[PDB]
């Protein structure tokens, strides 16, 4: 039987978790947002000639579910903590909540900071809006200078929306977090 | 007709570039009588009353063909993948070459029973002053051997740690690489493992390359198809990387990127995509448009930071995409000190300090086996045709 690693995704609501697991495991971007809860995408990847089998877990970011989301951590191989690059609000949150809730249920499992919606960093609209709060989108450095402060293995970005490869380049990086072990 | 038969034939036992020059047919048999000399196999009278036929000459022979202990050894100046590399003096010829050893058993376990044949061709046939000459290539039962001209200068890493490289210098060592690459491109190939660990220095101070495992003759149109990642991970191309499991298909812009990452390790001291993790140094590379960054230095000349950023970038944009020439033309190789066809002609930037025929001052210092064939394995197999000597005028 081919090698099989398990992968969980947590993150503030609407940061684009389900935008990306759906792009990678179903080859199309989701037309209508729906607050996922649990959901089990079934993908497949390839490192150097050989197949790893991927079992992906999409979740809720809504506190309403703080009580149930942790039923997916048990015995993971690698977890993806997420943030919306177009709202610094959600990164001061990959620290408050997610470092702690991951540190405590899947403690012996590689974790991995991923910044979504990167294509909004150069949209005159989500800047014009982030300034009306004395805010300003997440810069790569703001990103990693966080990840290496919470203990992630690497920090990486991706436009879940614009170029398909930016997402493949993610499940490539994280297949390796499972298997390299 | 008929003469041009026993003709076109004989000049095919001398032709070294041939699959069957005498030295290879030897290599053949020798490696077979190794794979039948078993009690297990001789219960069959074919093997037994044939290996009987050839005992008293198969011995008389391994006795002659450049056997391994024809060389006594000095220091060992390199361990690596499959076994080590030692500085040897020929017990008879008194000449000093630099022998590469390949662990046969461990080379079929790691399932790489042929990654070297291009390193045989290249090293022995690309007569070049950029390439490390392959003088003799012989095998025995347990290992392989490649006797190479010795390079007393050391790798480029021995340098970057013992000096604090200036731009005057990074102009030199770089453009001497650029040349030794457009060498290996127009010799037909592509390197792929391009690091300071693989750059050596002749006693003259100038440069040569060795290690050609990774190489690969380009197809008709100049590209290559390959779904496996290759080379050290600091210097790895982004195309060669994201190929690991995928329709990977790259040209030679993948040696070029590797060079920018080197013009960087030289002028800043650390690599541009460093990170704690095997997987962490891969994610810095992926996000290159965003993760590449020079420290609080503007003494990095405008047009050097500016070259680094022309190599370190997407492949369709990458400098050298449209000619090995637009590289030699960079505003960064301006100098009253030379133009190009005279480079390895000039005088080194740092010239090796050697005491004797074999001073390894620039170098630092450093038995498993097989399973007895039940039936017939065929182990010693695609290790045949590998022998090659010199004699050829
Ligand atoms: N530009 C851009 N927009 C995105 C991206 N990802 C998601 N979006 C938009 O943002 C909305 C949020 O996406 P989802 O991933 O489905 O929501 P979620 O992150 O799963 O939030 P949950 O309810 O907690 O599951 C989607 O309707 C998309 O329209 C992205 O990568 N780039
Ligand atoms: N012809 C030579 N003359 C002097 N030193 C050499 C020569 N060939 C190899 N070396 C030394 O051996 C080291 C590595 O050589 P190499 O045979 O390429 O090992 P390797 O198995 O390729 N390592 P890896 O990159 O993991 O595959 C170099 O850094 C040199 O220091
Ligand atoms: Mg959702
Ligand atoms: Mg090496």
């Amino acid at each position: 039987q081919n090698v099989k690693c398990k992968i969980v995704v947590v993150g503030d609501s609407q940061c684009g978790k389900t935008a990306l697991l759906h792009v990678f495991a179903k080859d199309c971007f989701p037309e209508n947002y729906v607050p996922t809860v649990f959901e089990n995408y079934t993908a497949s990847f390839e490192i150097d000639t050989q197949r790893i089998e991927l079992s992906l877990w999409d979740t809720s970011g809504s506190p309403y579910y703080d009580n149930v989301r942790p039923l997916s951590y048990p015995d993971s191989d690698a977890v993806l903590i997420c943030f919306d690059i177009s709202r610094p609000e959600t990164l001061d949150s990959v620290l408050k909540k997610w470092k702690g809730e991951i540190q405590e249920f899947c403690p012996n499992t590689k974790m991995l900071l991923v910044g979504c919606k990167s294509d909004l960093r150069t949209d005159v609209s989500t800047l014009v809006e982030l300034s009306n709060h004395r805010q300003t989108p997440v810069s790569y450095d703001q990103g990693a200078n966080m990840a290496k402060q919470i203990g992630a293995a690497t920090y990486i970005e991706c436009s879940a929306l614009q170029s398909e490869n930016s997402v493949r380049d993610i499940f490539h990086v994280a297949t390796l977090a499972c298997v390299n072990k | 007709s008929f003469e041009t038969r026993f003709e076109k034939m004989d000049n095919l036992l001398r032709d070294p570039k041939s699959e069957v020059n005498s030295d290879c047919l030897l290599d053949g048999l020798d490696a077979l009588v190794y794979d039948l000399d078993f009690p297990a196999l001789r219960k069959n009278k074919n093997i037994d009353n044939f290996l009987s036929r050839y005992k008293d000459t198969i011995n008389k022979i391994r006795d002659l063909r450049m056997k391994a202990e024809d060389y006594e050894v000095v220091k060992v100046i390199g361990r690596g993948a499959f076994g080590e590399v030692q500085l040897v003096r020929h017990k008879s010829t008194r000449k000093v070459y630099a022998m590469k050893l390949l662990s046969k058993f461990e080379m079929i376990k790691r399932s790489d029973s042929a990654f070297f044949w291009e390193e045989r061709d290249i090293m022995a046939f690309a007569n070049s002053p950029w390439v490390v000459q392959l003088f003799y290539a012989f095998q025995d039962d347990r290992y392989l051997y490649m006797v190479m001209e010795y390079m007393p200068g050391g790798d480029l890493v021995n340098l970057m740690s013992n000096y604090d490289v200036p731009e005057k210098w990074a102009r030199f060592y770089t453009a001497e690489v650029v040349l030794a690459l457009d060498a290996i491109h127009s010799m037909g190939f592509i390197h792929r493992d391009v690091k300071p660990d693989n750059m050596l220095l002749d006693k003259s101070g100038h440069l040569k390359l060795a290690d050609f495992g990774t190489c690969m003759k380009m197809n008709k149109e100049g590209m290559v198809r390959c779904d496996t990642a290759v080379g050290t991970p600091d210097y790895i191309s982004p195309e060669v990387l994201k190929s690991q499991g995928g329709d990977g298909y790259y040209g030679r812009e993948c040696d070029w990127w590797s060079v920018g990452v080197f013009l960087y390790e030289m002028l800043v001291g650390d690599t541009p995509f460093y990170a704690d993790s095997l997987v962490g140094t891969y994610s810095k590379i992926m996000n290159h448009k965003n993760s590449l960054t020079f420290p609080d230095d503007n003494d990095i000349s405008k047009e050097a930071k500016n070259l680094i950023c022309a190599f370190l970038t997407d492949r369709e944009v990458r400098l050298g995409r449209n000619g090995v020439e637009e590289i030699k033309r960079h505003l960064f190789f301006k100098n009253d000190q030379w133009a190009w066809e005279t480079l390895r002609d000039t005088v080194a930037p740092v010239v090796p300090d050697l005491s004797s025929d074999i001073d390894t001052s620039n170098f630092d210092d450093l038995e498993e086996t097989f399973p007895i064939p039940k039936a017939f394995v065929g182990n010693q197999l695609p290790f045949v045709g590998f022998t090659y000597y010199s004699n050829r005028r």
